[PDB]
């Protein structure tokens, strides 16, 4: 949870791409430069999209990160995110993340993006009832039962999945922006009671 | 791929008004968030609208002086800046994202080139 003594970036962050991300974030000259826990505590935001990162090992020592942009990497294991208790905005599109149990304790998370991860089973997301924004487009999802617990969602994208049953969305009265194009939907009866929708996209269903 | 065509700005006397416009092309979105950030310090959101929807957002410092509106068919938004104040002097940038809650972050947006607005007196 903390680095005890000043330590070279490249020792804390074994993924060479992620070490370079941290070096640039802290405006250091080299990944051989040492950092203190106090310097790591100064990091509020990491922008590391499209960076060829395979592991974010070391990120556990960044307790104050609130915004994390990791779209377009080579992640499979997000366990090092487990205890990032202040994370509010998390972008993980275009990785291959399937085990969502590491997200359970991100109790301050407001926005989660997991587009284009090949995901089918989203039952782990039941553990994030405080979410306000959730982006799951371009996956292999059929069963959205668990999203009925996410009663604070105001923006939800499920576009380009394999959903036919949207009954679990019926109770989500705070939804404002709902993106359901490119699914298998023919029956929207359960959405009839949503009163706060501003955007509801349903283009290009494939009935079945 | 997405072009943001911006117009408007310049110099205006305090208490006066200016209108900015921004037109998006090359996107595929039925609905999307478009509006302005400004920068003097760190950039900050000013106002946005969901083009193809209706929802708007304003920064507290401009509410009730600035009005944002859309022409959905022309993929254009307009910022009517009334009651201009010295504190409004900044570079204003049109900016776009499919999703308004992400638009607010800036980081993932399409960014225009920006226009200088200077308020005098």
């Amino acid at each position: 949870e903390t680095i005890t003594v000043s330590t070279p970036i490249k020792q804390i962050f074994p993924d060479d791409a992620f070490a370079e991300t941290i070096k640039d974030n802290l405006k250091k000259k080299s990944v051989t430069d040492a950092v203190t826990q106090n310097e790591l505590n100064s990091i509020d935001q990491i922008i590391a999209n499209n960076s060829d990162i395979k592991s974010v090992q070391g990120i556990q020592y960044l307790p104050n990160v609130t915004k994390l942009f990791l779209n377009g990497n080579k992640l499979t294991d997000i366990k090092p995110l487990v205890n990032l208790k202040n994370l509010g905005w998390l972008f993980l599109d275009e990785n291959k993340i399937k085990d969502l149990s590491s997200l359970k304790d991100l109790k301050k998370l407001k926005s989660l993006s997991l587009e284009h991860n090949g995901i089918s089973d989203i039952n782990g997301l039941v553990h994030l009832p405080q979410l306000e924004s959730l982006y799951l487009g371009n996956n292999k999802i059929t069963d959205i039962t668990v999203l009925s617990r996410l009663t604070k969602l105001d923006t939800l994208s499920l576009e380009d999945n394999q959903i036919s049953d949207i009954v679990p969305l019926a109770g989500l009265t705070k939804l404002q922006n709902l993106y359901l194009s490119k699914n298998h939907i023919s029956d929207l009866r359960a959405l009839a009671g949503l009163k706060n929708l501003d955007v509801l996209e349903l283009f290009s269903q494939e009935a079945l | 791929q997405v072009k943001l065509e911006e117009s408007g700005g310049g110099s205006v006397q305090a208490g006066g008004s200016l209108r900015l416009s921004c037109a998006a092309s090359g996107h595929t979105y039925s609905t999307y968030c478009m509006g302005w950030f400004r920068q003097v310090k760190e950039r900050e959101g000013v106002a946005r609208i969901n083009v193809g929807g209706s929802s708007t957002w304003y920064a507290d410092s401009v509410r009730d002086r600035f009005t944002i509106s859309q022409d959905n068919a022309k993929n254009t938004v307009y910022l009517q800046m009334n009651s201009l104040k010295l504190e409004d002097t900044a570079i204003y940038y049109c900016t776009l994202h499919r999703f308004c809650n992400t638009w607010s972050l800036g980081t993932l947006n399409v960014w225009g080139q920006g226009t200088q607005v200077t308020v005098s007196s």
